[PDB]
């Protein structure tokens, strides 16, 4: 039973969501460039910058995302790109169709291997689930727009704003899975497992850091 | 944080 509003509120985030576009010299560069260790640093560098290209307008265009102090809108972004890009890569690792190469680039980037278990190990994990479109979308919108962020003033007042997403998302469980009532709780159990990635994130980003060169759109997320 | 506030609210 889902309503008109909620059917129009799927469909500009959906619309907003699918207008993403790998740009093409990035995306065949994945094939076509060798796979030295720097290489592939370079690589995931420019496609890390771009999502974050991409999800700046996509967020932007969230309803009422703008409506919202200019320094906790900001402090949305910073807690939550690392979370929306695992959730975009693990969208493509899973989806049926070069993925198999971009992994290689990424287990032979420089990463240690604490950090490789664990995502690939979501990435499985978010497999099994299979995933629709829309809660990929809907879920990314969800992961922006928490309430608990750090160093948010007005953690009421996004309240307002998620929850009529999660009220979108639950009712999408209801309807297209009624023979598994678990669906939603284990894509609630997605953005618990993220935060864990968020944060020991950075110490990632330390081993990369010990040893190369950020973007600057890069540096002003990661605070490096 | 400039080029996040920069890249957001633009036409
Ligand atoms: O339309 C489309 N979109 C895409 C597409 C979209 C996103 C991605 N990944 C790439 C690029 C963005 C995102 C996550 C990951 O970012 C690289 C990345 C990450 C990272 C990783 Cl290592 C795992 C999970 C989360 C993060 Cl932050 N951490 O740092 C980097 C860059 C600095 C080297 C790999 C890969 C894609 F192919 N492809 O077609």
């Amino acid at each position: 039973e889902l309503t008109p509003d909620q059917a129009t509120l799927l469909h500009f985030i959906m619309d907003s969501y699918n207008k993403q576009r790998m740009p093409q010299e990035i995306t065949n560069k994945i094939l076509k460039e060798a796979f030295s260790a720097e290489e592939n640093f370079l690589i995931l560098t420019e496609m890390a910058t771009n999502h974050v290209q991409v999800l700046v307008e996509f967020t932007k265009k969230l309803p009422g995302f703008q409506t919202l102090d200019h320094e906790d809108q900001i402090a949305l972004l910073k807690g939550s790109a690392v979370e929306a890009m695992f959730l975009r890569s693990a969208e493509i690792f899973n989806k049926k169709l070069h993925s198999d190469l971009l992994e290689a680039r990424i287990r032979n980037s420089g990463i240690s291997d604490e950090y490789i278990t664990p995502m690939f190990s979501f990435y499985k994990s978010i497999g099994e689930l299979k995933m629709t479109q829309e809660e990929y979308a809907l879920l990314t919108a969800i992961v922006i727009l928490s309430p608990d962020r750090q160093y948010i003033k007005d953690r009421e007042a996004v309240e307002k704003l998620q929850e009529p997403l999660l009220d979108v998302l639950q009712k999408l469980c209801k309807i297209h899975q009624p023979a598994n009532p678990q669906h939603f709780a284990k894509l609630l159990g997605r953005l618990t497992e993220l935060r864990t990635f968020n944060h020991h994130h950075a110490e990632m980003l330390m081993s990369w850091r010990v040893n190369h060169k950020f973007t600057p759109l890069l540096q002003e997320i990661w605070d490096v | 944080h400039k080029i996040l506030h920069r890249l957001l609210q633009d036409s």
